[PDB]
RNA sequence: CUAAGCCGCCCGGUGGAUGGCUCGGCUCGGGGCGCCGACGAAGGGCGUGGCAAGCUGCGAUAAGCCCCG
RNA sequence: ACCGAUAGCGAACUAGUACCGUGAGGGAAAGCUGAAAAGCACCCCGGGAGGGGGGUGAAAAGAGCCUGAAACCGGGCGGCGAUAGGAGGGUGCGGCCCGAAAGGAAUGAGCCUCCCCGAAGGAAACCGCGGCGACGCGGGAGUACGAGGGGAGGGGACCGGGGUUGCACCGUCCGUCUUGAAACACGGGGCAGGGAGUUCGCGGCCGUGGCGAGGUUAAGGGGGUUAAGCCCCGUAGCCGCAGGGAAACCGACAUGCCCGCAGCCGGGCUUAUGCCCGGUGAGGGGCGGGGUGCGAAAGCGCCCGGAGUCACGGCCGCGAG
RNA sequence: CAAACUCCGAACCCACCGCCGCCGUAGAUGGGGGGAGUAGGGUGGCGGUGUAAGCCGUCCACCGAGAGGGGAACAACCCAG
RNA sequence: CGGCCGCCGAGACCCCGGCGCACGGACCGAUUGGUCCGUGAUCGGGUAGGCGGGCGUGCCGGUGGCGUAGAAGCCGGGCC
C-alpha cells in the first residue's frame, strides 16, 4: 500500500523526487527491493535509473515514510548520487 | 550501563549491509565482522602491521574490525581491509606492496569473503 | 483487514469501559488533592493499596494498554492530527487521517482551513 | 558523544537516594572516621581493609639519595634502532659517510641495549653498551663503537 | 411544597495565588578611575519651600546666588 | 544559556526606614486603573457612611482600581434528609436530576424478532440395570446450552458520560522507627507559595569520539570581530614506549613449541537450516627461553613477543559546610 | 545406672566415581570490572539451660519483603504465590 | 465414633481475546532505536537496593508556527 503524497522535478539537477507512505498494518517494514518494485512499475520507471534515498518508520505506526529519487540517465545518477548509496541499491 | 553501540552512522551502516550480505550470500563471515565491530568502543580491536606480517601469507585477504597501527616492519604483499587506517600503517602497506582498502570495498572484490582472514 | 479493526476497535471500547480512574490515596479526603486529581504510586511501609488488599483502589499495571493496532486512535477509528494552518491541513491522508484545528487558531484562519478541508474531503474534529 | 541525565534526577522521589535506612549517611561515624583514619596506627575500623587493600601504608622503607646527585642514563635499544633509523636519517643522526652507515646514538642516548633483533648491518657510536647488544651486532655484521 | 445537617454546580463576599510586565538586584573577560583633612575632613545635630509632613537637595544668600560655553 | 516581587542585595517603594533592647547591637512589611481622568454631571432615599437611577469608557478596569486561583462564608438549584453503626472508600446495578459543543449516532441509538458458526465446559424428560439408602451406571449425548465471532428484518432518538443517593458484599486513615501499627507509640485544623545529593581537587570504572608508538597541550602570542564568540601558532610540562632493586647498579621473545574458540578450506548426511569428521587457526590458554632482587647454587618474587594518550558525558570513593 | 563410659551400633549425613534426570553454544561451570543494601530479626520443629515464661544456638519452611480464598476476628496455621 | 452419597466453594487449574518482558530471526532508521514474525509447563508479588524507558517545568542555539477575527493564566466539561 503505496500512496505518494508528493513528486516534485528538478531540472537543474534532471531528476524526479517522490516522498510517499507506506501503509502495512501487522506486517514489517517493506524491503528495499519490494518497494523499488512496486514504485518502478506504478510509477513507469526506469529501474536502473532511480534510487530509493531512505524509508523510515517511527515507533508503534504502521505507516513508514520513504523517500526515493529517479534520474533522467545514469550519467546524472553516478555524477550526483555517492558510492556508498551506489553500492546498497546495487545499481553499479 | 546500557551499550548504546557505535554512534557513528557510517559505521552503523556498514554493519547493517554486512548482515545483509552475509543473509544474501549464506556465510557467516559478514556477521562476525558484524558483531566484532558492534563490541564496545573502549574494546575495539587493534591490529599491528608487525602481526599482519607475523600471521599472514603473501597475496591473503587480511580483515580487522577495528584500526590497523603502524609499529612495525611489514614484508608481505596482503591485501588487508580495515575500518580506520593509521597513516604510517597504510604508507607501510602501499611500501610492502599490499592495498590499504575498505571493508565496504572487500566485499565488493569478494563477496563470498573465501580465504579472508578475520584479524584482531 | 477492516472486520480485525473493527474487532480491537470494540475490544479497546470495553477494555476502556471498564477501566477505573487511577487515583492517588486518599484523594477525596483533602481539598490539596480533590483539586488536583492525579496518581501518585503509594510507597508507604503501612500503606495499604501499596500492599493491594481487596477493598481498595487498584493500581495502573501494563496489562491495562490497547491493542497495539487501535492504540491512541480516534473513537470514530481515525488518527487525530493536529494543524495550525492550511499547509498542515493540507498533509493530510483525507481515508485514515482526521485534523483537529488548534485551540490557539483564530476565526479568520479557522474559516479558510474549513473551507480547505472541505474542498478536499478531510474530516474535521472541532468545526468551529 | 552519548549524554545522560545525573541519577538525582530518577531519584526524585525515591525518599532515601539510594542509603537504606534513614539513620544511615550522616557524618563521620558513618564513615568510622574521617580521611584516613582507622587505617590501624590507633583506630583498627579499618584495619581488615588496610591489611588486604593497602599494605606498607604504615611503616619505613629504605632511603633515597638526594636529586641533586643523581644522573639519568638514557637508554636506547637495537629493535628501536632498527625500526626508526629513517627517523634518524630525516633529523640527521645517522648518515652513509662512504660505504658503511653510521648512527651516532650520543644525542639522544648514553647507552644502548640489547632487546630486539638488527638485519642490516650499522656501525653505532655510543659511550655505554650491553654485552648481549654487542652480541648481536656482532653476529649481525655491524660495529659497536665505544665513544 | 420536612427543620437542622451532608455532597455537587452557579452566583456574591473574603482573600491575594497564578499569568503578563520591570527605572531594581546578582555575576562577569575587557576598558576607565582611584585617596579627603588645621586653607578645618568623613560622620552627625539643627534649620531651609506660599500652601511642606517624609525622602532628596541646599545652609540665615538656605529644593538656592554669580560668570564663560 | 543568572532572578522576575515569599525570587533577586536586607532594601525595585519617604530602607538600614518604621520598630526592639539601658547598652553593645538587632531589624521588617510594602510594585501594577485606564489609550486618554474622560476619576461619575443631575434626580430619589439616608443624620452620615452609603444605596438606587442616570452618565464616561472598546472593556468598570471605580481609585477598597490588570487577571482574581485555593481555603472559608452567604444565597439559589439537583440529590438525600428525624428506627440507624463504622477510617467516610471499593465492585455492580437501581431511583431522582443534568446532558448544545468537544464522544458515538437519522449513512441509524437504546430496544424487538429471526438465522449460522463456536473453545474450555456441559444438563434433563424417558427407557434398562446395580445398591438397604442417599444415589449411581449404559442410551438419550458430547444433545439443549455455552465466552465470543457473523448475517437479516422491524422501530425511529437515544447511548456513552456526569451529580447525589439506595441496596448486597467487602474495607480498622496517611507518613515513620520497629520482629511486630488501627493502636492507649511519634509527626498529622484547612489552603496557597517556598523547601533538601550542589561546586571544586585527586583517584577507580564504564558509554562514545579523535589520533596512534605516540598522545595532548598549560601560561601566553598573532589574525579577525560590536563582542570574551571564530582561525592559527605555542613541546614548557604530563602520561606511554623497560623492568628489577632500599641503594650502588644492572638491563629482557619484533614468536622456539603445544592446546585451541570464532572465521576460512575439504569431505559425509540432511529438502533447506543444521549436524559430524579432518586441516589452518587472529584473539585466548599453557610450556620453553630471557632481565633483575635474594642466594654458594638450585630455586622463587616482579617483569619481558608494542597500546597508549586526549576529550565529552555518567556512577562511585576521599577532603572541603 | 552414666552429657564429660563403650565389647557393639542404626536411621542419617558427607567425600569421590558411573549412570538416569535436569541445565548449557539463544553461551552454563568459571573469570574480570561498576554499584549497593545488610551487623536489632520474628513464628515454627530440634538441642543446651530455666519451676515456667524466657535466654542462647540450630533447621530455611512462613511473616519480615506477600495479594486472593478460610480458621469469628489473627504475622506465623490450611489452600494458594 | 466407624463409613458412604450428592452438592456448594478462590486471582489456584483449563479455554478464548489483549498488554508487556526475556531470548532468537527478517526488514528498515544519518546518536541509544523502529515494524513484523517464532518460543516461553520450564516469563509477569515485592521492602532495602541495582538497571532500562518515558511524562512535566525555566532559559539558550536552530527549525516549523500560532495570536486583538483574541496569547498566557483561571473555572466547569469531552476525548486520548
Amino acid at each position: 500500500e503505496i500512496r505518494i503524497k508528493e513528486i516534485k522535478e528538478n531540472k537543474l539537477i534532471g531528476r524526479k523526487e517522490i516522498y510517499f507512505e507506506i501503509y502495512h498494518p501487522g506486517e514489517p517494514t517493506p524491503s528495499r527491493k519490494d518497494v523499488k518494485g512496486k514504485l518502478v512499475a506504478m510509477l513507469d520507471l526506469n529501474p536502473e535509473t532511480t534510487v530509493i534515498q531512505y524509508i523510515r518508520s517511527y515507533f508503534g505506526s504502521y505507516i513508514s515514510k520513504g523517500y526515493a529519487k529517479a534520474y533522467d540517465s545514469k550519467e546524472r545518477m553516478l555524477y550526483i548520487e555517492p558510492e556508498y548509496i551506489l553500492i546498497r541499491d546495487g545499481l553499479i | 550501563m546500557k551499550r548504546t553501540g557505535p554512534t557513528d552512522p557510517n559505521l552503523r551502516r556498514l554493519i547493517r549491509y554486512l548482515r545483509k550480505k552475509s543473509n544474501e550470500y549464506g556465510v557467516k563471515i559478514w556477521k562476525d565482522v558484524a558483531w566484532r565491530l558492534e563490541r564496545p568502543r573502549r574494546q575495539r580491536a587493534e591490529v599491528n602491521v608487525s602481526k599482519i606480517n607475523r600471521y599472514a601469507n603473501d597475496g591473503e585477504m587480511i580483515v580487522v574490525p577495528g584500526s590497523v597501527l603502524g609499529a612495525g616492519k611489514l614484508e608481505k604483499k596482503v591485501i588487508v581491509a580495515a575500518w580506520k587506517f593509521s597513516e604510517t600503517a597504510r604508507r607501510k602497506i602501499i611500501e610492502a606492496g599490499g592495498e590499504a582498502i575498505t571493508i565496504e570495498e572487500l566485499i565488493e572484490r569478494n563477496p563470498t569473503g573465501s580465504g579472508v582472514r578475520i584479524m584482531e | 483487514d477492516e472486520k480485525e479493526f473493527k474487532r480491537l476497535l470494540r475490544v479497546r471500547a470495553r477494555l476502556k469501559r471498564k477501566k477505573p480512574r487511577f487515583l492517588r490515596q486518599e484523594w477525596w479526603r483533602y481539598p490539596k488533592f480533590k483539586n488536583d486529581p492525579k496518581w501518585r504510586r503509594p510507597k508507604g511501609i503501612d500503606s495499604k493499596m501499596r500492599l493491594k488488599l481487596k477493598g481498595k483502589p487498584r493500581s495502573p499495571s501494563i496489562g491495562w494498554s490497547s491493542p497495539k493496532l487501535v492504540r491512541g486512535l480516534h473513537p470514530s477509528g481515525y488518527e487525530e492530527v493536529l494543524v495550525h494552518n492550511v499547509k498542515e491541513l493540507e498533509a493530510l491522508d483525507p481515508k485514515r487521517q482526521a485534523a483537529r484545528i488548534a485551540h490557539t487558531v483564530g476565526k479568520k484562519k479557522r474559516i479558510e482551513i474549513i473551507k480547505r478541508a472541505e474542498e478536499l474531503g478531510i474530516k474535521v474534529l472541532n468545526p468551529r | 558523544m552519548i549524554r545522560r541525565r545525573k541519577k538525582v534526577r530518577k531519584l526524585r522521589g525515591s525518599h532515601t537516594h539510594g542509603w537504606g535506612c534513614k539513620k544511615k549517611h550522616r557524618g563521620g561515624g558513618s564513615k568510622g572516621g574521617r580521611g584516613m583514619a582507622g587505617t590501624g596506627k590507633r583506630n583498627k575500623s579499618k584495619w581488615t581493609w588496610t591489611i588486604k587493600y593497602a599494605p606498607d601504608h604504615l611503616g619505613k622503607r629504605g632511603f633515597s639519595r638526594p636529586p641533586e646527585v643523581q644522573r639519568e642514563v638514557r637508554v636506547v635499544n637495537l629493535k628501536f634502532i632498527d625500526e626508526h633509523l629513517d627517523e634518524l636519517m630525516q633529523m640527521g643522526i645517522a648518515y652513509e659517510e662512504g660505504g658503511k652507515i653510521i648512527v651516532d646514538v650520543t644525542q639522544f642516548a648514553d647507552k644502548v641495549l640489547g632487546t630486539g633483533k638488527l638485519t642490516r648491518p650499522l656501525v653505532i657510536k655510543a659511550r655505554a653498551f650491553s654485552p648481549k647488544a654487542e652480541e648481536k651486532i656482532k653476529a649481525a655484521g655491524g660495529e659497536a663503537v665505544l665513544v
